[PDB]
């Protein structure tokens, strides 16, 4: 199983970008996805997630500026961001998502990419 | 049980029977400033009348839970609220008085007319009539005339009355067991029990009588410089050794000083920032002036308003079709409904009202969360500076430049920035005086000092020694001057725009020490300053819920109230004064008399 | 939210040792809580889920105990291939997973 | 499947005060949880134990779908170990709770000009509530030392008070329906829920 990020770059405040996830090993359309960002001593942090069956799910403060989607033609998942502020800063993993049962967890991260503001 | 937990009890069914009362009030009001019809006044009356109901059976019901058993700090604030018998102690046949004289005076100065010694068919009444007469006239006579004609009708008519009204006044004082009523008006600033933080109601006849003694310096320079400015102006009516008329301050009774510039200007070859042409040029609208004063406020780290106060809310003249009341109010209805009435029009100053409109708005929203009592400014100045503060930010030549309002070179001269201190100097610091003779001759009068007879003896002396002004005719005693003002006419505690002008700099200063602000302080916009926006939402979310010293010094670090702010916001304006105050004399004398 | 707090905020051993890193809670949150490895120049790896249970791959020097509120990680014998940050997240509420700040395990 | 009802506890016409709220026990059919991502958006989706994303498909032995209108600011009060008017004298929820609460607001339909005063909610009660049982009463609840003998008035007071919703209220009081599901299993085979 791997998984493989692309969109990395710099935008100026007001920007928007498309970072793509691609996935493989394993059934992408079983297993859900979510996105996960990465600050400088604030940790880990959850930002996006996405299931089977056409459901979004956002945090508070990302709400009604990331429409997060997937197509599975070629097991890729993407993410759209706008209106980006300057505590968008972070490194950015897309992590499975699985359970044993009433126990969730996230599995795989892969590597990550970088996405800086100015 | 307890009568810690009997307290508590009573306040949670109140809380929730109050909030439905008030929104219903706050809807017939509103509704009525909308439309002024037959139905909308009817309506009005009897949310009133409900709400008025609701308070007194309250009031009589509460009085059952001691003060002294009682101990939380929080509890307490809101028995002392609703415990207030007010004037209920009086018997029946004295409140109907009371209430006859109050409205007798409103009457009497609602319809005011002079009618002029002429032709009876030209009668002039106040706003308008002489409240213009007094802000764009040259004349002296005609000045003169008017100001002894509005005071001879009207003053004498309202004397007589006002003794009753007294002495009514300071029975119900002494019935609540206080010791005047002026006292009973400096019971805002009390708080006891909070151990290093209390502030005794006579301790306010120190610190206003002790902050008025460092701002002498800086008055007594614009004194002597508009008094030089306008010896050219009326040659052969004031002298350069000491004190001014006052029916020559573009004002009727001298509060504010403004009406004086375009006689008083530092430097008329160039204009002042004017946005007014940018407007036009760039197509402004009432709703492009609110979204930019909403963008101002993100960028200080304060939230958005409500999808309801963009569509709840008029913020331009209907016109012909309806009968609206132009008047810029902000409305905290309560349960989330917050709403501005405002008539636009594409002006730098109403560019400006915008933002003391909306930062009463979101003051209101800040505290929006504590108890139905304790929602309000943790004393009466704190409302008023929260908003007069955001006002100054914006009028900022920098903050101007950053959203589009003037070529982008407005190269900032020290020539004008001059010209824009010296202005808000003639609204800001002329008018602190006023307040302090006023509130101070009102307490000595409701004190009992100052006897029936010496009431106008002692009220233009106070005139000649703290403010500079001196009578232009003789008054005897049967006058009342001070009852020509909308203030001593109605019940309304005079002393809260002292205390506020002395709040929004100190507030100012510490808001632009958070931003990292470098250079003088009239150049600073609190823009893009997250820091100072959380500084200040610390004091907002507080309220009534903790005494005012402790809001105080969250956001200036200081105990108590300081002028020190102030005098270096006019730090430039001061230095100029002193170098062009050489040649001039600076003080004035006890008095000529306009009249020999 | 949930907030999740660890102590130590660093902690410093040799070869062999025994470590120990506890996590807190701000509500009780049954057994649901997770660990994760976050060696540095790379991704975090699940370690233990369900609070104890051991997840296939990790090595068994790795054990979760706790129940209720308060939960503990140790790691019986310290290796050269351990130097890294030590996350704990919650599965109680979904789907706003909170994680904590991590602990430093510094090998010398 | 047999589509046991969850079209109906989601747009039934009326919903219940905050002091009664309607329990029903549903268990007949083969879940079909796409509808509720559906249906308006939602001001919170907040299942506790269980992953929202992963539903559809797990057997539930007895599913409880309790429905009721509060206000927006009361609504993170529904939910494990929280302390506040609504949950100790209205409605509680266990510490171990295994469901899902779903918020939704109803301004257009449950507000009106006048006001909306069919709601009720207590406000006061000697003792606080275990978790899962309910409390309908309208007996005066004593608040000193001297009996009122049902009647109201000094020191004795109704406990039930109304909302009065108006369609200009802000978010935070504005009407909002709120669906609790709860979740339990016993030693009955189970025989509800999907293939
Ligand atoms: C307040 O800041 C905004 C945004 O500027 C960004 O954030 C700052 C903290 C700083 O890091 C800047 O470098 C960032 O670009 C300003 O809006 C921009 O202003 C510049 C002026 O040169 C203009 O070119 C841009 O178009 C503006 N961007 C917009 C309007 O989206 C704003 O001017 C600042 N307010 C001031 C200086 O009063
Ligand atoms: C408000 O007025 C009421 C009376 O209308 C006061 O209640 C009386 O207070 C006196 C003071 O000792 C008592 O002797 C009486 O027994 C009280 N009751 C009555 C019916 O007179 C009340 O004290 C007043 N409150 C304040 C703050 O002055
Ligand atoms: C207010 O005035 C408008 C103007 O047409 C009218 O339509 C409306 O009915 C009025 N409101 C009331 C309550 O009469
Ligand atoms: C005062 O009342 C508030 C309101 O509930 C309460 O939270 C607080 O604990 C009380 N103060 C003390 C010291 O108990
Ligand atoms: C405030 O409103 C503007 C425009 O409507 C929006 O861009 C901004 O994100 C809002 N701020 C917050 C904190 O939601
Ligand atoms: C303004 O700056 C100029 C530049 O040196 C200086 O000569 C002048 O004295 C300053 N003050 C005024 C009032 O012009
Ligand atoms: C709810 O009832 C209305 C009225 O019949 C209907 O239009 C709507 O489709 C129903 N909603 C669902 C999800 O079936
Ligand atoms: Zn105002």
């Amino acid at each position: 199983v791997q998984l493989v990020e692309s969109g990395g770059g710099l935008v100026q405040p007001g920007g928007s970008l498309r970072l793509s996830c691609a996935a493989s090993g394993f059934t992408f359309s079983s297993y859900d996805m979510h996105w996960v960002r990465q600050t400088t001593g604030k940790g880990l942090e959850w930002v996006s997630t996405i299931g089977t069956a056409g459901d979004t799910y956002y945090p508070d403060s990302v709400k009604g500026r990331f429409t997060i989607s997937r197509e599975d033609a070629k097991n890729s998942l993407y993410l759209q961001m706008n209106s980006l502020r300057a505590g968008d800063t972070a490194v950015y993993y897309c992590a499975r998502g699985d359970s044993s049962g009433y126990y969730y967890y996230f599995d795989y991260w892969g590597q990550g990419t970088l996405l800086t503001v100015s | 049980s307890t009568i810690e937990e009997q307290a508590k009890t009573f306040l949670d069914k109140f809380n929730h029977e109050a909030e439905d009362l008030f929104y219903q009030s706050s809807l017939a009001s509103w509704n009525y400033n909308t439309n002024i019809t037959e139905e909308n006044v009817q309506n009005m009356n009897n949310a009133g009348d409900k709400w008025s109901a609701f308070l007194k059976e309250q009031s009589t019901l509460a009085q059952m839970y001691p003060l002294q058993e009682i101990q939380n700090l929080t509890v307490k604030l809101q028995l002392q609220a609703l415990q207030q018998n007010g004037s209920s102690v009086l018997s029946e046949d004295k409140s109907k008085r009371l209430n006859t004289i109050l409205n007798t005076m409103s009457t009497i100065y609602s319809t005011g007319k002079v009618c002029n010694p002429d032709n009876p068919q030209e009668c002039l009444l106040l706003e308008p009539g002489l409240n213009e007469i007094m802000a764009n006239s040259l004349d002296y006579n005609e000045r003169l005339w008017a100001w002894e004609s509005w005071r001879s009708e009207v003053g004498k008519q309202l004397r007589p009355l006002y003794e009753e009204y007294v002495v009514l006044k300071n029975e119900m004082a002494r019935a609540n067991h206080y010791e005047d009523y002026g006292d009973y008006w400096r019971g805002d600033y009390e708080v006891n029990g909070v151990d290093g933080y209390d502030y005794s109601r006579g301790q306010l006849i120190e610190d206003v009588e002790h902050t008025f003694e460092e701002i002498k310096p800086l008055y007594e320079h614009l004194h002597a410089y508009v008094r030089a400015k306008l010896m050219n102006a009326y040659p052969s009516y004031i002298s350069p050794i000491g004190c001014l008329p006052a029916h020559l301050l573009g004002d009727m009774w001298g509060r504010f000083w403004t009406n004086l510039y375009s006689l008083t200007v530092p430097f008329g070859q160039k204009p002042n920032i004017d946005v007014t042409d940018a407007m036009v040029d760039q197509a402004w609208d009432a709703q492009r002036i609110f979204k930019e004063a909403e963008k101002f406020f993100v960028s200080v780290g304060l939230p958005n308003m409500t999808q309801g106060f963009w569509e709840n809310s008029m913020l331009t003249d209907p016109g012909n079709v309806q009968k609206a009341v132009c008047h810029p109010t902000a409305w905290d209805l309560g349960k989330g409904d917050f709403r501005i009435l405002m008539c636009t029009k594409v002006t730098m100053d109403d560019f400006l009202t915008a933002h003391h409109e909306m930062g009463h708005i979101q003051y209101d929203m800040a505290y929006a969360a504590q108890p139905f009592l304790l929602r309000n400014g943790a004393n009466e100045g704190f409302h008023e500076a929260v908003g007069e503060i955001m006002s100054l930010s914006a009028a900022t030549p920098k903050h101007l430049k950053s959203i589009g309002l003037l070529s982008p070179d407005f190269q900032e001269d020290n020539e004008t920035e001059i010209n824009f201190l010296l202005k808000q100097a003639l609204t800001i610091v002329g008018t602190l005086p006023f307040t302090y003779m006023l509130e101070k001759w009102r307490w000595m009068v409701f004190k009992g000092e100052i006897p029936k007879d010496q009431w106008m003896k002692k009220w233009w002396e106070m005139k000649r020694e703290i403010v500079g002004v001196v009578e232009p005719v003789p008054h005897d005693e049967t006058y009342c001057d001070p009852a020509s003002l909308f203030h001593v006419s109605n019940d309304y505690s005079f002393i809260r725009y002292y205390t506020r002008t002395l709040y929004q700099f100190q507030f100012q200063e510490a808001l632009c020490q958070a931003a990292k602000h470098e250079g003088p302080l009239h150049k600073c916009d609190i823009s893009n300053s997250t820091e100072a926006g959380q500084k200040l939402f610390n004091m907002l979310r507080l309220g009534k819920s903790e005494p005012w010293t402790l809001a105080l010094e969250n956001v200036v670090g200081a105990k108590n109230m300081n002028v020190r702010p102030l005098l270096n916001y006019f730090e430039p304006l001061f230095t100029w004064l002193k170098d062009q105050n050489k040649n001039s004399f600076v003080g004035w004398s006890t008095d000529w008399s306009p009249y020999a | 939210d949930i907030e999740m707090t660890q102590s130590p905020s660093s902690l410093s051993a040799a070869v062999g040792d025994r470590v120990t890193i506890t996590c807190r809670a701000s509500q009780s949150i049954g057994s649901y809580l997770n660990w994760y490895q976050q060696k540095p120049g790379k991704a975090p790896k699940l370690l233990i889920y369900a609070a104890s249970s051991l997840q296939s791959g990790v090595p068994s020097r790795f054990s979760g105990s706790g129940s209720g509120t308060d939960f503990t990680l140790t790691i019986s014998s310290l290796q050269p291939e351990d130097f890294a940050i030590y996350y704990c997240q919650q599965s109680y509420v979904s789907p706003t997973y909170t994680f904590g700040p991590g602990t430093k395990v510094d090998i010398k | 499947t047999n589509l046991c009802p969850f079209h109906e506890v989601f747009n039934a016409t009326t919903f219940a005060s905050v002091y009664a709220w309607n329990r029903k026990r549903i268990s007949n059919c083969v879940a079909d949880y796409s509808v509720i991502y559906n249906f308006a958006p939602f001001f919170a989706f907040k299942c506790y134990g269980v992953s929202p994303t992963k539903l559809n498909d797990l057997c539930f032995t007895n599913v409880y779908a309790d429905s009721f209108v509060i206000r927006g600011n009361e609504v993170s009060q529904i939910a494990p170990g929280q302390t506040g008017n609504i949950a100790d004298y209205n409605y509680k929820l266990p510490d171990d709770f295994t469901g899902c609460v779903i918020a939704w607001n109803s301004n257009k339909l449950d507000s009106k000009p006048s006001g909306n005063y069919n709601y009720l909610y207590r406000l006061f009660r000697k003792s606080k509530l275990k978790p899962f049982e309910r409390d309908i009463s309208t007996e005066i609840y004593q608040a000193g030392n001297k009996p009122c003998n049902g009647v109201a008035g000094p020191n004795c007071y109704s406990p039930l008070q109304s909302y009065g919703f108006r369609p200009t209220y802000g978010v935070g009081h504005q009407p909002y329906r709120v669906v609790v599901l709860s979740f339990e299993l016993l030693h009955a085979p189970a025989t509800v829920c999907g293939p």
